[PDB]
């Protein structure tokens, strides 16, 4: 649900601003301390294929 | 001459005047990208194209609709130097004005109850930079064009093959832009056939049956009706004589009071004649001849309604006295032949199952989505989205184009999608090529070979990224609200930019620029793809699109394609093609009048070239253009042969337009084999930048084409006075004429120094021009990588000695002095980019400390108090660059090791030394250090040293910008204020502030002061916001990967000189690993003394039949006698008028030539910097098939001091006495290839191991491992090695125990193996066994 929620947010932010958002600006975007934004953004990688 | 052309103009032999310059020859790249962004206010091709294409978008029938307005661009946020140390994509966002209506209740014209018109952000698109490179992930790639087949209509005939049955095929296909194609095709018993794609052979007339079209109108529209009246009686026959050609009739035909044909005889067309004129129409036939005709439409009686006979149905004499009782007397039936008219369709109906139309489409939704049960409305929409609908299938303007071309049509535009008429027409063109008349096509032939560019691919993926949004405003306005949003809400820039994104970032066609040569760039960017999406694959093509087909010449080269997997399907474009409006190729030509060869000439397209008979470049003519002979060598249609004096429409422009720029650098071209010049223009890419640059003495005259046109060197766009020249900057104080009114300046072109290009090597710009020097506009200041006053120096030119030199140079090696090493004229440089990624992991962040564990006090000594190494320490491998630690804990010691430690109470330490190190075997200077680090984390004292070095950098630069700006601009109003109201030294004492606002008489000239004036104050406000801009820009933050504190890049700069090992070659093919690298001493020398450099070996040259180099190093030494002639009058001191006599005989000298020279030039100061720059030698340009002759060279060695034979007696530099037949010696073009062996060369004796078997992996400088592969084992098989073997796959292998028992067993100095067995075979246990099947290993 955070994941959705940060995909959902950094859609809506994308065509906001321009450029992509930074997590700074998803620090006063959100309720969360930035510091756990970047370890959701870590976790919500699907591993590569070993015969890529 | 201009100015840099009278610097050394360069000797040219030749004799063809050239009428067409050479173009721009990155036309392809820049121009594509101009047809895609660009405000085209129409639909032309564009993004305006895609557009217009895709919008508007509408809801499921809810009367809410999102149109279009317009689009711009913004500019990008980050420079391409910035961007390539960053490593974004240098891209430009994309604004969009989108104009959302919503309708109101019945009224479908009327007026919608609100519009919504903004802007909204959809994605960035990359720009390419001014050469035709973009930028994608901090490396500067570059997109081929690729080939393929163009969208139309090909008929082919797949000749023989099917069945062995010795008959041909045919089949016809339309290949759309985009959508699902179609194929009509024969069997080997004459039935047609339809298919929807490559799915099963269905009949064809169904596909008719699916355009609602019955029996009879499909036999009208396919055949010619013969009407058979009942005259009274007896059944008689409406006659057309053409009608009989070719035939024999079983009885005998009479009309008009003559039995013309008789029984049993085959008709002449004398009988066809004769009836023609005997006004024949209607004759008599028997009932007999209507027993093979087939009746055209239905027959029924009137009143009952019952059938007599439906349609396409053969007549026998039942169905003849079932139509004599009816009361019909018309006939109509089917004009059949065996070779005029076949009966195709007949046949084809007879095959097919279906009747009417909704039994034809249920066959079609059957036949397509197999195995679920169809729906007539359904099948309906299918069909309408099949060929019909403007969505799902498009030809283009050239697909319409070719397929109205290859139907002999009027009309050059119509719908994207298909008709009735299309099909149709092209069903009968089919029947007709069956039919004999007409031919094939094939398609290797360039006028069926599209050549799409980046605009065109950009423009279609898109396309796909809009079609994929307007799916989800589909849904999104089926579900529309009426005011909650603006219209952004409902378009997602996830797909578009990814489309885009995923475009440029990974595809066969988009590749990372070749770039260590000026002439690999230009040769990469001019590259004719036929590989990729959309186009034909390595390993499913083919021999035909191999080969060259009659129709490349002059479009694509033959010479040149990489000998290798794929040969031929990676074709150059030709010197002088450009692409044709509708994307094929086309070159140009002179046109021929009567008998005068005119000046302008006419781009000519494939298929516009074979009806016209086309000239030689090779003829000759005199100044009113009538050919010398009455008869000339000229192609017509593929062939070559020898037409009359005023047959020809069209010359070729000039002898060079055969080959590409790759290969019409080698001189003396006309004189190699294709193979050696194939391989020679191969390897003219891979020259690595030498430490000089060095002037090719035998060139061609393309050089200066490939320097200039190219993007390495820096061109000035204003001519003028050079006002400064450093190493850093050019500044070109321009002319009055060429200066603008408004903004008013002088020029500043920044060089780039020495900075990393993608292979390593060292691109490097060095000024060439001197101060207070007139230059011309065009005209080049600052020489790239391996140039030489503009032209092309991608190697350097040595003295040549073709002999047997005791074996050293034995199959092709070459032998190198060391006068060539001494001189460090091989020497390159190179750059590498070492990086030192410092991340998060779960135990510990990483640090960048400078105390690292267990290392030495002078192993640290190169480093700062930091941590990250100085600027301008020489390395070697194995010094420590950054000082990285991780943390680490468990350390989990054994026994005695934990007694040690108990016994000495050392601290297994917390931490371990992963830093980053030189690589095994490399040295140089670390020249760039870089300091990436996440915003949010503490930045350390080197960070904010390199900080404030780039801030000081910056604001010292923008300020000597602005500084020597402003100083052109007071130096134009000190112009201004002189003309009208002169302070002739008043005005340089008042303040420069007191210059702005000081009075003049109110004309051009105030009005001129008022300009200077607020440009003036327009560039110190902009300075002061950029300045403030470009800070900011510093000072932030800087994104990275996910979970990753810091990134610390070095730059080393290696100076690599010569060994034995590396790699050399001319431009003719000749290959050499350099051997031996002598003493000067033991070289070959000459009665004079002067040592040969290198001595090459002349057992190559009759094999391989590349006979060139022989004349290319009789003519280099005929240059360098020139050059050692005029080096000589230079020494002596002999005055202008006697080297103004040599170098005119020097220019004039041959045949009737292009080369007029001085006296035109200045007295002396042209002259004598003219001799200083040919005192290395006089160069000599051989324009390619064209050039230099024998006699020639022989009437240019007679100049010279030098035998006419071009072979002098030499000396050997150890015995000291004479050869024996005196030998070639000269001056050859040699390349330095960056098959370096220092690159090459590894070793492994034990290193790491691959993961899932346990077997060395294979790489560099991953430590690698020879693979040891399947015919080495069969090798040592054929021996009697055994051991070996058993070694060789199990203990230095696979043995996870071997390995280590075989370490211990080596250290211990007892030579001994434990076999044990492998560990791969134990993995294929597991995975034979972990399918079902048991598989074991038995007792004993």
């Amino acid at each position: 649900e955070t994941i959705n929620k940060l995909n959902r947010i950094s859609r809506q932010m994308l065509q906001e601003m321009g450029r992509e958002p930074t997590p700074e600006e998803l620090a006063e975007r959100m309720l969360m301390p930035e510091d756990k934004i970047r370890k959701v953004l870590k976790i919500a990688k699907e591993p590569i294929s070993m015969e890529t | 001459y201009s100015y840099t052309e009278k610097k050394r103009i360069r000797k040219d032999f030749g004799k063809r005047p050239q009428v067409l310059d050479v173009p721009y020859l990155l036309s392809i790249q820049l121009d594509s990208f101009q047809k895609f962004i660009e405000q085209d206010p129409e639909g032309q091709y564009g993004l305006e194209a895609a557009f217009r294409s895709v919008f508007p978008i509408q809801s499921y029938s809810g009367n809410s609709e999102l149109q279009y307005v317009s689009y711009r661009l913004g500019e990008p946020v980050f420079d391409v130097q910035e961007c390539q140390i960053r490593g974004v994509t240098y891209s430009a966002p994309l604004r969009v004005k989108l104009r959302l209506v919503i309708y109101e209740r019945e009224a479908p014209e009327g007026t919608v109850k609100d519009i919504k018109e903004q802007e909204v952000y959809m994605g960035e698109i990359p720009l390419m930079t001014d050469n035709g490179t973009f930028v994608i992930n901090g490396t500067e790639r570059v997109i081929v064009s690729q080939l393929h087949r163009s969208p139309g209509v090909f008929f082919d005939s797949d000749k023989g093959k099917t069945h062995s049955s010795g008959k041909v095929l045919y089949n016809a296909r339309i290949i759309p832009y985009r959508g699902s194609w179609l194929d009509f095709e024969f069997d080997p018993k004459d039935n047609l056939f339809v298919r929807i794609d490559r799915r099963r052979k269905l009949p064809a007339t169904i596909i008719l049956r699916a355009l609602n079209y019955t029996t009879e109108q499909i036999l009208d529209l396919f055949f010619e009706k013969v009407i058979f009246e009942i005259r009274d009686n007896k059944l008689q026959m409406e006659l057309v004589p053409e009608r009989l050609r070719g035939e024999t009739a079983s009885f005998d035909i009479e009309a008009n009071g003559k039995v013309y044909v008789e029984k049993g005889r085959r008709i002449t067309a004398r009988h066809i004649r004769q009836l023609e004129k005997d006004d024949v129409k209607l004759i008599e036939v028997p009932v007999e001849y209507i027993a093979g005709k087939v009746v055209a439409k239905d027959y029924i009686d009137e009143s009952t309604g019952e059938l007599i006979c439906a349609a396409n149905m053969e007549l026998s004499l039942d169905l003849l006295a079932k139509l004599s009782q009816s009361g019909h007397k018309r006939i109509e039936t089917l004009f059949t032949n065996d070779l005029d008219h076949g009966p195709y369709i007949s046949e084809t109906l007879r095959v097919d199952p279906t009747n009417d139309r909704l039994s034809a489409l249920v066959e079609i939704y059957r036949m397509m989505r197999p195995g679920e049960p169809p729906t007539r409305e359904a099948a309906e929409s299918l069909f309408e989205n099949l060929f019909f609908s403007e969505d799902r299938y498009d030809l283009s303007a050239v697909g319409r184009m070719k397929f109205n071309r290859s139907l002999l049509r009027e009309e050059i535009e119509g719908s994207g999608i298909l008709s009735k008429d299309d099909i149709i027409d092209v069903m009968k063109k089919l029947i007709d090529i069956r039919n004999g008349k007409g031919e094939v096509d094939d398609i290797d032939h360039l006028g069926n070979r599209r050549i799409r560019s980046v605009g065109e691919m950009a423009e279609n993926q898109f396309r796909v990224g809009l079609v994929r949004v307007e799916r989800a405003v589909k849904e999104r306005l089926s579900l529309g609200d009426l005011d909650t949003l603006m219209p952004q809400d409902m378009i997602n820039a996830k797909p578009i930019s990814a489309a885009v994104k995923e475009f440029f970032g990974s595809s066969q066609l988009s590749q990372f620029m070749d770039q260590n040569n000026p002439l690999s760039e230009i040769t990469h960017k001019r590259r004719i793809s036929a590989l990729g999406p959309g186009g034909l694959t390595r390993e499913r093509a083919g021999f035909e699109v191999r080969d060259v087909h009659p129709t490349h010449y002059g479009r694509v080269c033959p010479i040149e394609t990489p000998e290798g997997p794929n040969i031929g399907l990676i074709n150059s474009l030709s010197v002088y093609a450009q692409t044709n409006e509708y994307g094929f190729l086309e070159t140009p030509y002179r046109k021929v009048t009567d008998g005068v060869v005119t000046d302008e000439i006419h781009y000519l397209s494939a298929i516009e070239e074979g009806n016209y008979v086309i000239a030689q470049a090779n003829s000759n003519l005199d100044e009113e253009g009538h050919f010398v002979e009455d008869l000339v060598t000229c192609r017509s249609k593929g062939e070559s042969s020898l037409f009359s004096r005023d047959q020809v429409d069209y010359m070729d422009v000039s002898t060079q337009q055969v080959v590409s720029v790759g290969a019409s650098l080698i001189p003396f071209l006309e004189h190699d084999d294709a193979n050696r010049a194939l391989m020679g223009a191969n390897m003219q890419r891979q020259a690595v930048p030498t430490l000089r640059a060095d002037k090719p003495l035998v060139g061609t005259g393309m050089e200066r084409a490939v320097a200039v046109d190219s993007g390495v060197t820096a061109v000035a766009k204003r001519g003028g006075v050079v006002q400064y020249v450093d190493a850093s900057r050019i500044v070109i104080k321009v002319n009055e004429d060429e200066m603008y009114p408004g903004e008013a300046g002088i020029d500043i072109y920044n060089l780039t120094k020495y900075t990393r290009s993608n292979q390593n090597t060292c691109i490097n710009q060095m000024p060439c021009v001197s101060l207070g020097e007139p230059v011309e506009r065009g005209d080049v200041l600052a020489d790239g990588p391996s140039t030489d006053l503009g032209e092309l120096a991608l190697g350097q030119n040595m003295r040549v000695a073709f002999m047997p030199w005791n074996g050293y140079n034995f199959e092709d090696s070459i032998l190198v002095s060391e006068r060539v090493v001494q001189e460090d004229r091989f020497t390159t440089i190179h750059i590498q980019e070492l990086a030192c990624v410092s991340r998060d992991t779960k135990l510990g962040p990483e640090e960048i400390t400078a105390d690292i564990p267990n290392v030495g006090e002078a192993a640290l000594s190169k480093l700062d108090e930091s941590g990250i190494v100085y600027i301008g320490a020489e390395v070697t491998g194995g010094d420590i660059l950054v000082g990285k630690v991780t943390p680490k804990g468990e350390t989990q010691l054994t026994p005695e090791e934990k007694l040690l430690r108990a016994i000495f109470g050392e601290k297994a330490s917390d931490v371990k030394d992963s830093s980053l190190r030189v690589p095994n075997g490399v040295s140089g200077t670390v020249i760039d250090v870089q300091v990436f680090t996440r915003d949010g984390v503490e930045k350390d004292k080197r960070a904010l040293e390199i900080e404030e070095m780039q801030l000081k950098q910056a604001k010292k630069d923008l300020s000597e910008e602005l500084q020597i700006l402003e100083a052109g601009l007071f130096s134009r109003i000190r112009a201004v204020l002189v003309a009208g109201g002169v302070e002739a030294e008043k005005l340089d004492k008042l303040p420069r502030d007191r210059w702005l606002e000081l009075g003049l008489t109110d004309e051009e000239k105030q009005n001129q002061l008022e300009q200077l004036a607020e440009q003036y104050d327009e560039l110190k406000h902009e300075f002061e916001k950029k300045l403030e801009a470009k800070r900011r820009k510093i000072t932030q933050g800087d994104d990275l990967a996910p979970g990753v504190l810091k990134i610390v890049k070095v730059y080393l700069a290696v100076k690599r000189r010569i060994q034995p090992g590396d790699k050399m070659a001319g431009r003719h093919g000749n290959k050499g690993v350099i051997s031996k690298i002598n003493p000067i001493e033991d070289m070959p020398y000459d009665e004079n003394g002067t040592p040969v450099d290198i001595v090459l070996n002349p057992l190559g040259v009759p094999s391989r039949m590349n006979i060139g180099q022989i004349l290319e190093t009789h003519l280099g030494m005929a240059a360098k006698g020139i050059g050692d002639k005029i080096n000589a009058m230079l020494k002596q001191q002999q005055e202008v008028a006697k080297l103004r006599e040599f170098i005119q005989r020097a220019y004039d000298l041959g045949a009737d030539v292009r080369q007029k020279v001085d006296l035109s030039t200045f007295s002396d100061e042209e002259v004598m910097r003219l001799a200083e720059n040919l005192r290395k030698g006089m160069p000599i340009a051989t324009p390619v098939f064209d050039g230099a002759k024998e006699a020639e060279i022989k009437e240019l060695l007679k100049l010279g001091d030098l035998p006419t034979s071009g072979q002098i007696r030499l000396y050997d530099g150890r015995t000291g006495e004479q050869f024996e037949r005196p030998v070639t010696v000269g001056y050859m073009y040699m390349l330095k290839l960056n098959h370096l062996v220092d690159d090459k060369m590894h070793a492994r004796s034990t290193g790491s191991y691959s993961l899932v078997t346990q077997q060395p992996l294979g790489g560099k400088a991953q430590f690698g491992g020879q693979r040891f592969g399947e015919m080495e084992v069969w090798a040592l098989e054929a021996y009697g090695a055994a051991y070996t073997l058993q070694e060789m796959l199990t203990v230095k292998s696979d043995d996870v125990n071997g390995r280590t028992k075989m370490y211990k067993n080596i250290v211990d100095g007892n030579h001994q193996m434990e076999p044990g067995m492998p560990e791969s075979f134990n993995v294929l246990l597991k995975e034979i066994r972990s399918l079902g099947i048991n598989i074991e290993l038995e007792d004993e």
